[PDB]
């Protein structure tokens, strides 16, 4: 956790702000050919199994059509590749699309329980006192299932 | 025709005592390796004399 | 301890030169017939004809 | 038109009355052919565009757009997006053999008979979905053959709830 | 354009006069793609501030009208586009006869 | 025909049955296999029907 | 040539067919990039290849097959160079192993991508195995052959239609990235072959 | 039901294609269980054990070729990746249709040690048998049917040698369209011995 | 520069000659390491694959053996030392002619 | 612990009666075929030429 990817996660997001931390955390990326999930496997550098997860799954017609919400998807593709995690965790994790450090005090938590106890990554997340997760992906089944 | 069948026959088993060449050759550096791995469990014998 | 980790040592090495053999004439046998003796077969039949 | 997977004996058959059967083997015969041109025609159209070919330029296996232009407004995209090493959506895989095996097969028997393959055992067949689940995963042999047997007494021959109605029926079966 | 351009993907335009031999009613754009699913393609130029459209794009080269017959537009840079991971740039002309 | 060529007149139609490839081919394979194997060998002409 | 482990001579028997780097007659570079002239201009010296079971009918028919098959020798050449140059494990060979493969790899570009997403539902066995899906197929085949009819968009029989398998690209010719890239990968770290 | 007349658990594995005696440690995909239904089905059908086979579809041409081509997953996949990628099974040893110079040119490099020049040498021997039946004159010839638009054609060959090895060869008047026979309608020549 | 098409490390490795992905564990000399990026750049200009090779020098006697002799070290050298001390590769069984 | 270096030396010997198997085929496997085998073939090729 770089200072700088630290001062990208705490910051916070209105209206106003936005097309400004916009231009400085794209440049000048339109937000059209950034809402196709194409150029994002091209930038972001990810499987299209792991692009079924980050809106939602995209076939050439129109889905989870949004009107815009990239900021909140940078921080959570930056935070996973930092962490190394799944998308249903950090769904799961503070579900309003926000950031305190007290989630990164959560997420130290999880991680530390999974280097000390040897368990698994939804097992530590019971640990931190959340629920039993019933949503399934991967095409595998959920938390409760197995 | 009869000359050239005994001219393809003559490389054919060339090429198979190549290949028995090939074989031997490599259980003789297998053997070898085998042997310097001895020797190191030879020397830890002597580090506990 | 030492000395029975070397030992592991030593049957890993003789375990790869068996491994190698193995597959050397599982592909000498697979392979049963080269292309050239496929034509040496061909050159008689053609002289028989 | 059709009259290659509608034989000459089931041309014969219509066509006892229609023509006279030199006309109806030499129709037999250009259909024959006609489906061959269809297969030349289509494959020479389509395997343009395969697409290990076309990011290599040097190559210079061009396509041409004349008569591609026209299949993606009649088969919709039937060429739009070819795909990968073998799936469930192939036309190479085993989903492709099974229902042209399925379309040659369910008309053997006549569909009046007991040994009738829809009527055997198989209304399961018809039903059946083709997913990627349904070719990736491995279930027990013995427990689909269960499952299917559970089908077919619970169907008609005592109009059951679940299965726990058949294991208490069976708990009463002597003979 | 690497901004909006995820494939790896261009067009190559050219664009012809009205009038000499084939007497034409205004100008057109000519372009050649290789994405074969049919799009708009919108060459929208950056000088003059006007784009160039074709709704239901034809595969490979297609025909595209220009309404304003003025030339001396098209000759600085174009950024034609499809708007679903296609962007070319387009600069440096040369008139032909 | 008087230039060498031959054809069979099948009612409206001529067919070409025989070349002068064999002829004009000494000239190019004087010098090597490369000028054999040529574009420009490939483009050797035959007369008229 | 090949077989017998004799390099540049079957390079240089190659490039009487193929040449990538361009041909030169007597000082002049030729415009040409076969050598072959029914490769430049595809003349299909045989009717009907579906008489019976051949690949030789069937590249007959259409000789972009000849060429794929003379763009797959050239690319066994190439590997075959840079594996015989792997086994001998000083280090200006192994430079040279990695000039090989970086040569067939920019003949070869990227790996091509697919949209995994796609058109295919997963229907019925019964409704995808329609007759009628068989029967509208073969007419459209037709119909597009003799060029008769307008085309037009309309989800009727498209819902034939939809139900067709689509085509899957060339096994063999996807193997040799996989089989190219983990050798290049085997070179960038300090591995061997095996 | 009673028509189907059932005795023993093998009876109903054959009424059913599916089996209840194997153990549950067999473990299967669910769509290779029912190609082992449909295909133990047709075996079933085609021998005529199960009793009123309609002829009417046994006549069609998928089941003539059933035995050597549909029977198996692998040989239907190998004729329909032998349609559409013939370059996975053309391969230049063996051709079918192959003359006899191409034959002792084959059997002319057969051999381990090749040197460049040997290959020259062997060329040239191919390039001279390949000059001996460049230069043929047809002296006279025979059609076969009644009138020149059907049947067959047979040439007799001339060479530009001494005492003469006349040659022959067919064509056919069937195949011909278009202004042109098309290539698949000749024949190889063949030599005369008497 | 945004006239290199530049998308990955790949595209850099083919525009700067020299690999930044090699795990640090390798060892080369420098001039080697030249000479790579020399033959790495010859080879990419004589596919004709970077756009635009000039026609002029591609004729020279130099890149006319190139494939055979100039494209390692071990062949050049052969050559040059085949001028200088033919007897090295004299041998009296086998003669040209 | 006399002992223990006397069967490093047997080990020693093992190990140089491997290496010059080792060497001996690689060197018969290397130098694949003789001048007198290639002449041999040469002979062979200029009674069928």
């Amino acid at each position: 956790i770089s200072p700088e990817l630290f001062n990208i996660l705490t910051e916070e997001i209105t209206e106003a702000n936005a097309e400004a931390i916009y231009k400085q955390n794209f440049g000048d990326i339109d937000p059209a050919c950034l809402a196709m999930p194409e150029y994002l496997k091209s930038y972001y550098n990810f499987s299209d199994e792991e692009l079924s997860q980050f809106i939602r799954k995209y076939p050439d017609n129109e889905l989870n059509t949004q009107k815009i919400h990239l900021l909140k998807i940078n921080k959570i593709i930056l935070l996973s590749q930092a962490v190394n995690l799944p998308f249903l965790k950090l769904d799961e994790i503070i579900p309003e699309q926000n950031i305190t450090p007290t989630v990164l005090g959560k997420i130290f938590l999880v991680k530390y329980y999974m280097q000390k106890y040897n368990i698994g990554t939804e097992t530590a997340l019971i640990l931190c006192n959340d629920s039993i997760s019933q949503y399934s992906y991967s095409n595998q089944p959920s938390q409760f299932d197995r | 025709l009869l000359i050239e069948a005994e001219k393809v026959s003559q490389s054919e088993i060339w090429r198979r005592r190549r290949q028995e060449w090939e074989i031997q050759r490599n259980n003789a550096e297998a053997e070898m390796k085998q042997i310097d791995a001895q020797l190191k469990s030879l020397t830890v014998r002597r580090e506990a004399a | 301890i030492e000395e029975i980790d070397a030992e592991k040592t030593v049957l890993e090495k003789s375990k790869a030169g068996a491994k190698s053999r193995f597959d050397n004439y599982s592909k000498l046998y697979d392979e049963d017939v080269n292309a050239g003796e496929r034509q040496a077969l061909d050159m008689r039949i053609a002289s028989q004809s | 038109l059709t009259d290659i997977c509608h034989y000459s004996f089931n041309e014969f058959r219509q066509q006892v009355s229609d023509h006279l059967s030199w006309s109806e083997t030499n129709r037999l015969y250009r259909d024959a052919q006609q489906e061959q041109k269809e297969n030349q025609l289509y494959e020479a159209r389509i395997l343009k565009r395969a697409n290990p070919q076309l990011q290599n330029a040097v190559h210079l296996g061009i396509t041409l757009p004349h008569a591609e232009l026209r299949g993606y407004n009649s088969e919709f995209g039937g060429r739009a997006s070819q795909y990968v090493a073998p799936g469930s959506v192939s036309s190479m895989f085993s989903p492709a053999a099974y229902l042209t095996e399925l379309y040659r097969e369910a008309r053997n028997l006549h569909a009046s008979d007991s040994v009738y393959h829809l009527d055997e055992r198989r209304p399961d067949l018809q039903s059946m979905t083709l997913s990627q689940q349904n070719m990736d995963t491995e279930l027990s042999t013995l427990s689909l053959s269960n499952e299917i047997l559970l089908k077919g007494i619970k169907a008609n021959q005592s109009n059951l709830d679940s299965d726990t109605k058949v294991m208490e029926m069976l708990s009463t079966f002597r003979p | 354009n690497p901004n909006n351009s995820s494939n790896r993907f261009m067009f190559y335009p050219v664009y012809q006069y009205n009038g000499n031999t084939s007497g034409l009613a205004q100008g057109r754009l000519l372009f050649h793609r290789d994405t074969s699913y049919s799009s708009k393609v919108a060459a929208w130029i950056p000088g003059a501030g006007r784009s160039l459209i074709n709704e239901n794009a034809n595969i490979g080269d297609d025909c595209a009208e220009d309404s304003v017959n003025k030339p001396d537009d098209l000759k600085q840079y174009i950024y034609m586009t499809d708007s679903k991971g296609t962007a070319t740039d387009v600069s440096g002309p040369v008139d032909i006869n | 025909d008087e230039n060498g060529a031959q054809y069979m007149q099948w009612g409206a139609y001529r067919i070409r049955l025989n070349t002068l490839f064999a002829r004009q081919l000494v000239e190019r394979a004087n010098t090597g296999i490369d000028t054999i194997l040529s574009m420009e060998t490939q483009n050797i002409q035959e007369p008229m029907m | 040539l090949l077989h017998e482990q004799n390099f540049d001579e079957a390079n240089r028997w190659l490039k009487y067919v193929w040449s990538p780097s361009g041909y030169i007659v007597r000082g002049q570079i030729k415009n040409y990039h076969w050598n072959v002239r029914p490769l430049l201009e595809n003349t299909s010296w045989n009717s009907d290849p579906l008489d019976s079971v051949d690949p030789d009918a069937v590249a007959q028919h259409d000789p972009m097959h000849y060429k794929v098959a003379t763009f797959m020798r050239t690319l066994d050449l190439l590997m075959a160079r840079g594996d015989h140059a792997y086994r001998q494990l000083e280090r200006d060979t192994l430079n040279e192993a990695k000039m090989w493969y970086m040569q067939a790899l920019h003949l070869l570009g990227n790996k091509p991508y697919l949209p995994l997403s796609s058109v295919w539902n997963d229907p019925r066995l019964d409704n995808a195995a329609a007759t009628t899906t068989q029967k509208a197929h073969a007419y459209a085949i037709t119909s597009l052959r003799q060029g008769t009819q307008t085309p037009a968009l309309l989800l009727r029989s498209a819902n034939t239609l939809t139900d067709l398998f689509l085509p899957q690209i060339n096994d063999v010719m996807l193997s040799y990235w996989n089989k190219l890239e983990l050798r290049l990968y085997n070179l960038r770290h300090n591995l061997s072959i095996d | 039901n009673r028509a189907a007349s059932i005795k023993s658990r093998d009876d109903l594995y054959q009424y059913l294609l599916i089996d209840n005696q194997v153990s549950a440690e067999i473990k299967t995909t669910r769509i290779a269980e029912a190609i082992a239904s449909i295909q133990l089905y047709v075996n079933r059908a085609l021998e005529n054990i199960e009793i009123h086979a309609v002829s009417d579809v046994i006549t069609r041409q998928f089941f003539i070729d059933w035995d050597k081509y549909n029977k198996r997953y692998s040989t239907w996949a190998g004729v329909s990746q032998l349609v559409y990628y013939p370059e996975n099974y053309i391969d230049p040893t063996m051709r079918i249709g192959q003359t006899k110079m191409m034959d002792t040119l084959l059997q002319s490099v057969s051999q381990s040690q090749l040197n460049a020049d040997t290959v020259e040498d062997a060329f040239k021997s191919y390039l001279t048998s390949f000059e001996q039946v460049a230069n043929l004159e047809v002296i006279s010839a025979y059609h076969d049917n009644v009138n020149n638009d059907q049947g067959l054609t047979y040439f007799i060959g001339n060479s530009k040698t001494e005492v003469n090895q006349y040659y022959w060869r067919s064509v056919d008047h069937s195949k011909f369209n278009d202004g042109k026979f098309a290539a698949n309608a000749w024949s190889e020549w063949h030599k005369i011995d008497c």
